[PDB]
């Protein structure tokens, strides 16, 4: 909420790009991490068969 | 650092930074809120916890 | 607002009701049908 | 209520509410033939 | 009903039409020769 | 952006082509139903 | 509209049915050989 | 209580209320299917 | 229905649906080679 | 920030950002629509769930 | 439905390919994810040998 | 937004843009096209399905 | 059929490549998806030996 | 042959070399893919030792 | 579009991408045409089919 | 059927069909060399 | 952009050409048969 | 039937024809030699 | 339309026409020739 | 706190990315270093089941 | 180098780098302080140490 | 021999290089796919120990 | 020591962040060559449990 | 397109492009001819064929 | 080469490369400070050495 | 020694360090592809123990 | 010490990052082949435990 | 094209062409040579031949 | 090409490139002194020769 003037000196036009991305990958990344590190997440996919 | 006119290296005034950022905490509020309510039912229909 | 005239909000409101009511009155015939066929809400002691 | 079609569009109200049906239709038609009771082109036996 | 027209594109609605039902109806055929009692190149007893 | 003998002129077709793919369609189940019935009873089909 | 006059549309359209018809005809013949050969609608009893 | 639209948009709110009731709705239709007691479509003993 | 050809490039409209037909009748002609009763050149036997 | 004819730093005036933006949540919403059928369909026919 | 305005400050020439581009990423994403993490999914490609 | 002779930010007029979107789609029914028959026969010759 | 006017904002000189690359890129993903994830695929390639 | 105006939105100085490139990145691949899957290509690398 | 004076985008005009993409479909042809008699010895040669 | 070198340059098509017979012509030879029956240099014996 | 008189001419060729076209395979198509017809009976070829 | 060159471009539907019934012809040819019955090179009994 | 006359585009005519019925002829007799080794069209009972 | 004049000589539009970037990315190495080399974090996913 | 008006190669002057810096630093100490607050809910909660 | 005017539309300066390096990595692609598909060349490099 | 001139002709603006970044890149792989070469780092990482 | 003097969009003349040409051509023919040596080293010195 | 108000190719004068490059020693030192510590540390405390 | 004229239409400031860092690269696989293939050359690094 | 006009034809602010990052990375990749090739650097590592 | 003065696209007149050539020709040599007293030393030193 | 003067395409004159290529130089034999060292460390403590 304090760093609204961050947009002054970093372009939205690759900041904002940047920032949604970024987070984007952070979501595979944790999505990715538990699919790979837990039985019940691919259960999940597998089902009933 | 308060001129409403000034055009900084970015290409915004202060007020278009201050706008800009509004909707990227509008954005992340919402992107948190949708969040938790996706943990707790990761919470309540995974085994995690 | 749209630029939309009162009378054309109205006829419009008009016809979209009508046409709402002809949609839903040939989807409860469909449905009165249907629980002829089969019931979709189970007894105490289920189907 | 005549007032909510100043308020938006009218062509576009009908392309959502027309897309929402079709989905939802297709939605509870599959629904049903994933069932044993109401799939009906599976020959259910109740 | 010819009203209608005058808030959709005859235009487009025309070609979506064509579109959609041609995969609607490639669906059902699909769906049908899935089936058991309705593969009619299959050929099943009823 | 559409006249009104414009738009009777574009239902007169769509009602022309509704009125034959139905009457078409419909005469289709009926064929499909008089071949095998998809609507099974309580034992089946 | 595309720049082709009521006339041209008429004859265009006049050929198009005739040309239909033409490829339909062929078509039903085409099903009635098939069909002699093996129909596709099976029997209660299957094929 | 005709002061609310004087704060909040009218406009955004009817779309968001009809979207975010739609997700809601489908949410506990799913859960209440997810249910022993209340999936009216498997319909086992209450 | 001539009228259609107003709307529509007639040019256009052919080619789209001789592609359509070109691409039927190469599913329902390979559709029935699968089969065991339609495969006319697998030397098929009822 | 309601100048119609004001030309943002994307090279874009609001009443061009308010068109494409419809165009992007048209797209979205029939690509939800589509993936929604895709996922009963998944439902249905897989042994997800 | 609120965010028209992105488009002001985000290039549409950059951010729609990669909207588009990263929607479809997401998509292949989990399409792979299922198919390395199920048997049904691979089962589905195998058929009937 | 129906000028025809203004050069919008991509460099192309609309009628320009219509064109070269026409060979576009036309390219993908002729693609969509042969992969509905590259389909039929991994239906015919491929244990798939 | 609608978004002709994706090309006034997307420069057709970058949106028309990455179109067909990437559209041939799912082909591969795809083709290779199934070719490790089938054994008729690779058998096809291996043939009488 | 019918696109021969394709080279008139995209810059050949571009589209020729990443046409011929990733034609050749075709082959490759599907030499490669080949190569892994199949005993007679590494037995035809092999010869008689 | 039809104007064999005017330079595109690409910085082509419509004779020179004409006559571009003639080597282009020259180029795929003979390509095409060597991929066929490679195609024929591998399936002379090669244990595939 | 001598008009079809005026709308069709004579020199491409000579290339194309010289082509077309080139690559008809190493196909068919190798398509048999490929046979037991029609193997020549291979010693084809019936 | 097409004139009536090249429609004819092209239509000309194109009528010689497929009647040659569509002769030789239906000859070709007789040929065929006489060697291997290729529709099955009940009980197979 | 002349007319049709007023709407279909002659120049590209003969190039289209001749390169669509070359792939043709090959893929027939092909299914024909795949088949135990037509494979004329292989020349298995009837 | 290409720039060749319609003497030109008849002079290439008979030539490419008779070019192919001498090609032709050249693989008919080929063909005699391989008919005489090895016959391609098998009876019923094969090879 | 003695460096504020880093931002002199590297501009703040690349250098202020880079190092949130950078920053998350080491959270994620580590966050990944000690997913892969414990027992107890894939656990912490894994939960009771 | 103490000129608070010369503008540096960067695009800022000498107070816009200050000014700059200092939100660079709090924003280092808040992430240090919820890292901080992260590490002895690690210690306390998680097998490490 | 006959495309000696793919250079007037493809600027050498990028063309050149990108041909030899492409073709010098063909040369290591086909290297090591010999390499890691054989047991002789490995052995070449084993020598007598 | 000796080397202030290197940034006469380097320039800082891409000197600094790669300085920097590579200095951090050499750190996580030495902290990342232990981790794998060990079993006391990754012991360390797993505790009590 | 015979004209010796016009500059092309790649920044040569036709004559410029012929000469490059030729350098590529006997470039590509000194190459081969040194493959065709190694090759049939590799065949008369490797288990190839 | 000793002229303090020259600009050299990378943007700054001899003197603000000297004033950049102490920066970057003292930043350095202070480095390889804490390294050391950190090395002290890893010698008493880990079973290295 | 018969391309001097390479450099006039490619670029030294691009083709010589390209060429260098290709001709290093050439040397790192060959070294790396002997490490893999040979059991000497790990045995050269592992010397007595 | 006889290519000091290597620096007239290849920019030094790519020329020498370039080169001090290439030697840095030989440096890690020589490391990284001896601690993957070797018993006595992970040894080193591991050290009394 | 035997121009001493004139600047070619590279930005080299042909004598700074055939200049810096000669540099690129006695480095290769340079290096040739090393490289086959290192080929000799691993003829006589390593297991290979 | 001798012109104390000059400004070559690097943005460098002779004496420049001369006095930059011997910190170049300077800097390789102080890397190479400390090589040699390290080396020869890594003769008498590790198991290398
Ligand atoms: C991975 C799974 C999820 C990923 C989802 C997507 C995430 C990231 C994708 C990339 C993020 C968007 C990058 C957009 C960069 C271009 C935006 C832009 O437009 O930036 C422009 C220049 O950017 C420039 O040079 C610089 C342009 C290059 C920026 C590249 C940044 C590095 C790549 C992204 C790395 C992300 C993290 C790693 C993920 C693998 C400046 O803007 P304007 O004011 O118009 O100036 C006009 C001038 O440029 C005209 O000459
Ligand atoms: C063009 C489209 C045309 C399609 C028409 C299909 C309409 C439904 C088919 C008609 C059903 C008639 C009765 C079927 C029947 O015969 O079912 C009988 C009971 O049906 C009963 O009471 C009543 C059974 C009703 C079946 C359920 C129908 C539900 C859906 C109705 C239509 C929905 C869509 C409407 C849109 C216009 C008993 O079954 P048996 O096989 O004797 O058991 C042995
Ligand atoms: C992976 C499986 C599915 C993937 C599908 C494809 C997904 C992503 C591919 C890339 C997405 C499209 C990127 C297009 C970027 C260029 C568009 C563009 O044109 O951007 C231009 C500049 O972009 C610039 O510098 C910056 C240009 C560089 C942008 C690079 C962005 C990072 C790469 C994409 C990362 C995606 C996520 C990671 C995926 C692995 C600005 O536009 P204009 O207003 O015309 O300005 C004109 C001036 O530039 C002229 O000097
Ligand atoms: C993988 C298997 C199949 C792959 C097949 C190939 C697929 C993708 C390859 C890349 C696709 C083509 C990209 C071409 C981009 C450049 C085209 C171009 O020409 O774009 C130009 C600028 O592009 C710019 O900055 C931006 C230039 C950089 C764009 C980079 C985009 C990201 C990389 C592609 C990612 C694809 C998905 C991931 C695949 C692994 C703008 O055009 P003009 O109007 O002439 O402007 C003139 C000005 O530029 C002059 O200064
Ligand atoms: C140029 C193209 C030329 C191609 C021509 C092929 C046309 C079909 C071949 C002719 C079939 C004649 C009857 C075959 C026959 O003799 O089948 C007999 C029964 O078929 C019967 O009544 C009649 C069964 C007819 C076979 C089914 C034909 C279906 C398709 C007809 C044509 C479709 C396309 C038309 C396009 C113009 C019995 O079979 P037997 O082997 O005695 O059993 C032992
Ligand atoms: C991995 C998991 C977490 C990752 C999260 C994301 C982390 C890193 C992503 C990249 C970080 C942001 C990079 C943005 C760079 C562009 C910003 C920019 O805008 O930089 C501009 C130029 O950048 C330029 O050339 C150069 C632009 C290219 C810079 C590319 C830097 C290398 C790529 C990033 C590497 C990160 C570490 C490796 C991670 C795998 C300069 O700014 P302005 O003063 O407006 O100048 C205007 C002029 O450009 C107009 O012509
Ligand atoms: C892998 C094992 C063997 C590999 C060996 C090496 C092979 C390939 C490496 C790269 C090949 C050389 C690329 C050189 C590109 C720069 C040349 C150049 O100079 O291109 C210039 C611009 O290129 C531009 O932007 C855009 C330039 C983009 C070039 C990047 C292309 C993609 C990367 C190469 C991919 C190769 C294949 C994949 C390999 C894994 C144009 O030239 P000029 O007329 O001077 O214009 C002057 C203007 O630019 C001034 O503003
Ligand atoms: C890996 C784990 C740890 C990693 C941590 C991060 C490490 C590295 C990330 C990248 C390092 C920062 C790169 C910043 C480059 C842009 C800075 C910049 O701004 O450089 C600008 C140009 O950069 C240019 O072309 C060149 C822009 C591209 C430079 C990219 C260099 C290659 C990428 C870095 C490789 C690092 C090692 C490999 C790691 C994977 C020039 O500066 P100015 O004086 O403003 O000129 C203004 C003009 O440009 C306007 O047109
Ligand atoms: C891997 C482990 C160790 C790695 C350590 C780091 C090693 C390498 C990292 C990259 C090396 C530094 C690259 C810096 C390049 C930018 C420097 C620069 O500043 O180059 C500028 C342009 O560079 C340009 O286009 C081109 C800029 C792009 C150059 C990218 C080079 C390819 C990437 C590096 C590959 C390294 C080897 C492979 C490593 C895996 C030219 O300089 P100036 O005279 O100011 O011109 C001003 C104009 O540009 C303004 O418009
Ligand atoms: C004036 O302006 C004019 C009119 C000129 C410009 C107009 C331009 C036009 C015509 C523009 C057209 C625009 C279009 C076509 C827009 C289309 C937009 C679409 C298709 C949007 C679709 C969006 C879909 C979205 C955003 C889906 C998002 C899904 C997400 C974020 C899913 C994430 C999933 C995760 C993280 C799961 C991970 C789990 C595993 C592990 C499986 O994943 C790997
Ligand atoms: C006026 O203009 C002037 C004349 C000045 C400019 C002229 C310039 C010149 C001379 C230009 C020359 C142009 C040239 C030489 C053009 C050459 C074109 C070529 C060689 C085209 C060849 C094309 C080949 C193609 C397109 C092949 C496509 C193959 C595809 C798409 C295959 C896909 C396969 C898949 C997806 C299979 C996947 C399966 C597995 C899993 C195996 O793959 C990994
Ligand atoms: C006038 O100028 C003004 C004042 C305007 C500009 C001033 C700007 C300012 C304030 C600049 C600030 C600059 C700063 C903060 C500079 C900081 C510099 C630092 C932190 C330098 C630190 C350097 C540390 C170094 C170089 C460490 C190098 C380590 C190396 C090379 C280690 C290599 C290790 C290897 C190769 C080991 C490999 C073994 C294994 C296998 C484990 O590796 C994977
Ligand atoms: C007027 O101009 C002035 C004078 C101002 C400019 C002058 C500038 C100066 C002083 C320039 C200096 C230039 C220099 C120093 C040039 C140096 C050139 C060098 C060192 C050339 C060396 C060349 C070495 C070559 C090209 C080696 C090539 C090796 C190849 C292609 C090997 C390929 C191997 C393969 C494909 C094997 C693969 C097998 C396995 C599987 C093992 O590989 C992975």
């Amino acid at each position: 909420m304090n760093q609204a003037r961050i947009w002054l000196v970093v372009k939205p036009s690759v900041g904002l790009p940047l920032f949604l991305g970024v987070v984007l990958l952070i979501s595979l990344l944790v999505h990715g991490a538990i699919l790979t590190n837990t039985s019940w997440y691919p259960a999940f996919f597998e089902g009933n068969a | 650092f308060d001129d409403p006119n000034r055009v900084w290296p970015s290409g915004l005034t202060l007020p278009e930074a201050e706008e800009l950022h509004s909707y990227v905490l509008d954005g992340a509020r919402i992107f948190f809120g949708i969040a938790v309510v996706a943990h707790v039912l990761a919470f309540a229909y995974s085994p995690w916890l | 607002l749209t630029g939309l005239s009162d009378e054309e909000a109205k006829e419009f409101h008009s016809i979209f009701m009508q046409s709402f009511l002809i949609f839903t009155a040939v989807a409860v015939v469909a449905h009165f049908l249907a629980w002829a066929w089969r019931p979709w809400i189970p007894g105490a002691e289920g189907y | 209520m005549w007032r909510l079609w100043k308020l938006y569009d009218p062509r576009r109200v009908l392309i959502g509410i027309f897309s929402w049906l079709a989905v939802l239709a297709l939605v509870i038609h599959f629904i049903l033939l994933s069932t044993d009771r109401f799939n009906w082109v599976g020959g259910a036996a109740v | 009903m010819w009203r209608m027209w005058k808030i959709l594109d005859y235009r487009r609605t025309v070609v979506l039409a064509h579109v959609g039902m041609a995969v609607l109806a490639l669906l059902i055929h699909f769906i049908l020769l899935s089936t058991e009692n309705f593969n009619w190149l299959q050929g099943n007893p009823y | 952006n559409v006249s009104d003998e414009e738009a009777k002129e574009f239902h007169a077709m769509f009602s022309q082509a509704f009125t034959v793919y139905i009457g078409v369609a419909v005469v289709a189940h009926i064929l499909a139903w008089a071949w095998r019935p998809w609507i099974p009873g309580d034992e089946g089909f």
